[PDB]
């Protein structure tokens, strides 16, 4: 349409969306997860105080 | 989209483009894609069975199923349907139609 | 729009039976974009050729005028708010006519940092902001200052570390705080006070440095402090460089309307999160 | 799409970050013990009571928190009450959890009185523990700063032509020679102080977390996370808490 | 032209005692372009 | 925690202007003879 462009009227836009996603979340474990592991097999285990 | 309305007179003036048409997002919604189903609950004792004709009564009935999912789409294609889904598109400015 | 939250306890006895998830997915934010035209209207000592100072006159003007409103507390307004599409309609009746032009608003700073209300086209100055639901945390509060009756108007001494308690719970990383400068005097005496717990020295110095350009709070957190004169005094602001981006459409182009000079520039805000920005109001309570 | 990948893996990164959050949360909360195993034989003859025989809910599953007494006072019923002090322990003598008033501060200022700290150290040092670590949530860190502010003149601090400001305090050091240092966690129940160990003081976990799914009903795209990690500590006894000013 | 979302594909799901299902779950639609470029008559008695 | 990634659909994607066309493309005069202009804005012929 070469004589008068018009914008409210365009069909077939583009919504021109972001490829990226901030998913920030608070999540640093900063000392418990440089604790360690002590594996076992049952669920009862004790420490004998 | 719109192409045209009338040729009618061509004679125009220096000055008579005053105005004349809207705008609103396209009117063109969507296609639904409607999905088809074909399944089978066959036993074992029934698959190990034999008979004539046919050996595993599993994937003979697997196969017609196949057969018969083609013919419904192939009739499908053909019939009169019309889409309602309740998942209208409405992109454009109210977008994503995620209000419901 | 955010993580899922703890939900506390998780235990389980051993079966799922879920209900199809609670994902509550992200939510779709947008932003319009405006015009500016700064129009250029020519009808002799030294200027000499006129036009080309009076335009790079108007494009610092502009350029003053974009700083100005993009750190407003403007409000997008447009005949959509939330169905930006509507194809089907997009206002039917615009063609053939031609004059049902509406008026393009984007929105500003204040708007977009987890706002909580607005009077009718501004951000009010006078509600704190909703929660978060991942992490509780406010992160646009009304200032306090619990040192004055009242008065006086201006940041507590521990009303911009309640800002970065509340970033940090919301995990926000920002490091910067623009400032106007009839706010600079109060971080310029924070560092001094009356009790006799804080106060200079001068070891046979010649010097009388008296500023304030870095803040650590409790929580390790740095923040440098940045000066802008185009911002309104009765606010002040936490940016960050990469949460916030300049979206621009129509780049400044120096032409003439149809069969004068003349300047037009497409331009949007956007911003990465609303709950990672921060915004203070300075006020008293009423 | 246009900004996701795809329905399963983001999903399930989503679930694996919200359940490493949920344990982080669990351990260091009120997670009151809740079981039915009142075992009496045990000792070395391991076996199950004839209760709990063919029955298969087992509902109650819980641990640590207090209830898990870890030498407190007492909670009331399912909740933990954050205003019991521990008792002495016989073998010099030591609490090693209390809650201090806010007398000495206004009565809406809920925090601690700079001298809670070192009453917690010394208790830890009769006690034997050797903590030098503490795990503190926001809003408590501001008394870590000014306790050199809240003052008649006494301390202060300097500024020598420098355009620096610091409200910072990551390490402290006891009158005894306990050196301890500060570390800001998020999870915790934003009323109480934990005077914790190191690392001495581990977990364990049976079921490593692990992905396991059913196949079909109709149609789904199922799919599972079913961690079992568990908590322990050592001579309760030795760390200690702090709960903040709240009143009765 | 057709509209195949991913194919038509047959898979099995989770069993039951001595059960076996199978699905094939095929997913397409329709495209036509310009409405007013395909012929349609019907058959009438009369109206 | 509970990571699914299988809703990204950042497609973001604008339109292709899929339009049809209805130009009839003959030209007989513009093929076979060529280029021929007048320059006022009446023209005469004689028979």
């Amino acid at each position: 349409n070469p004589t008068l462009f018009v914008s409210y009227d365009q069909n077939g836009k583009k919504l021109s969306f972001a490829n990226w996603i901030s998913v920030l979340s608070p999540q640093d474990t900063p000392f418990v997860s440089m604790t360690g592991k002590e594996s076992i097999n049952q669920t009862i285990f004790s420490w004998q105080t | 989209d719109a192409l045209a309305s009338v040729d009618g007179n061509n004679a125009h003036v220096e000055g008579s483009r005053a105005e004349d048409g809207e705008m609103k997002p396209t009117v063109i919604k969507s296609n639904v894609t409607q999905i088809l189903r074909k399944v089978v609950r066959v036993s074992d004792t029934a698959n190990t069975t034999a008979n004539y004709g046919r050996g595993r009564e599993l994937m003979y009935q697997l196969e017609k199923k196949g057969k018969e999912i083609k013919r419904d789409l192939e009739k499908i294609l053909l019939s009169g349907q019309a889409r309602t889904d309740v998942l209208a598109d409405q992109y454009l400015t109210n977008s994503a139609a995620d209000p419901a | 729009d955010a993580l899922a939250s703890v939900d506390g306890n998780n235990a389980h006895v051993e079966g799922s039976r879920a209900e199809d998830g609670e994902m509550k997915p992200t939510v779709i934010k947008s932003n319009v974009t405006q015009i500016l035209r700064k129009v250029v209207r020519v009808s002799n000592y030294g200027r000499g050729r006129e036009l080309m100072y009076q335009l790079e006159k108007k494009g610092k003007e502009i350029k003053r005028d974009l700083e100005k409103i993009l750190l407003s507390g403007q409000a997008r307004t447009d005949v959509l708010a939330d169905q930006y599409l509507t194809n089907s309609a997009a206002d039917p009746a615009v063609a053939g006519l031609n004059d049902t032009h509406a008026a393009r608003k984007t929105g500003a700073f204040q708007f977009l940092c987890a706002h909580g209300g607005l009077a009718g086209g501004v951000v009010d100055k006078t509600k704190n902001g909703p929660a978060d639901p991942d992490t509780g945390a406010v992160t646009v509060k009304v200032a306090q200052n619990a040192s004055n009756p009242t008065t006086n108007i201006g940041f507590d001494e521990a009303d911009i570390f309640d800002m970065t308690l509340q970033l940090y719970t919301a995990g926000s990383e920002a490091d910067i705080i623009m400032i106007n400068p009839a706010h600079a005097k109060i971080f310029a005496g924070l560092q001094e006070n009356t009790q006799g717990s804080r106060k200079r020295i001068f070891e046979n110095t010649k010097q009388f440095i008296y500023e304030v350009n870095s803040i650590t709070d409790p929580l390790g957190q740095s923040y440098k402090i940045i000066v802008n004169r185009w911002m309104p005094t009765d606010a002040v602001y936490f940016f960050r460089s990469a949460d916030w981006t300049q979206m621009v459409l129509r780049a400044p182009k120096r032409t003439e309307l149809a069969k004068k000079w003349m300047i037009e520039m497409e331009v949007g805000l956007r911003h990465r999160n609303p709950y990672a920005s921060g915004v203070l109001f300075t006020a008293a309570g009423k | 799409n246009y900004g996701r990948g795809r329905e399963l893996m983001y999903q399930l990164e989503k679930k694996g970050k919200e359940i490493k959050r949920d344990l982080e949360k669990i351990l260091l909360s009120g997670q009151a013990r809740t079981d039915v195993l009142a075992d009496q034989y045990l000792t070395n003859s391991a076996a199950d009571p004839a209760v709990a025989g063919l029955n298969d809910t087992h509902a109650a599953r819980k641990t640590g928190a207090f209830q898990f007494l870890c030498a407190h006072g007492g909670l009331a019923g399912g909740v933990v009450d954050k205003t019991k002090n521990g008792p002495a322990d016989p073998d010099t003598g030591a609490v090693t959890v209390k809650v201090a008033q806010n007398a000495s501060n206004p009565t809406t200022n809920i925090g601690f009185d700079e001298a809670d700290i070192f009453d917690m150290t010394l208790q830890l040092y009769t006690a034997g523990s050797e903590a030098d670590i503490i795990m503190i949530n926001p809003a408590h860190a501001k008394i870590f700063a000014g306790l050199q502010e809240n003052t008649q003149g006494s301390r202060k601090r300097i500024f020598e032509n420098t355009k620096q400001f610091i409200y910072e305090v990551n390490s402290i050091t006891d009158p005894l020679g306990q050196s301890y240092k500060i570390i800001v966690n998020r999870w915790m129940p934003t009323d109480a102080v934990y005077f914790f160990r190191s690392a001495d003081w581990t977990q364990m976990v049976l079921r490593a977390p692990k992905r396991t799914e059913l196949a079909k009903d109709g149609s789904y795209e199922k799919w599972m996370i079913e961690m079992e990690v568990g908590l322990r500590h050592r001579n309760p006894y030795a760390s200690g808490v702090l709960f903040t000013a709240a009143g009765k």
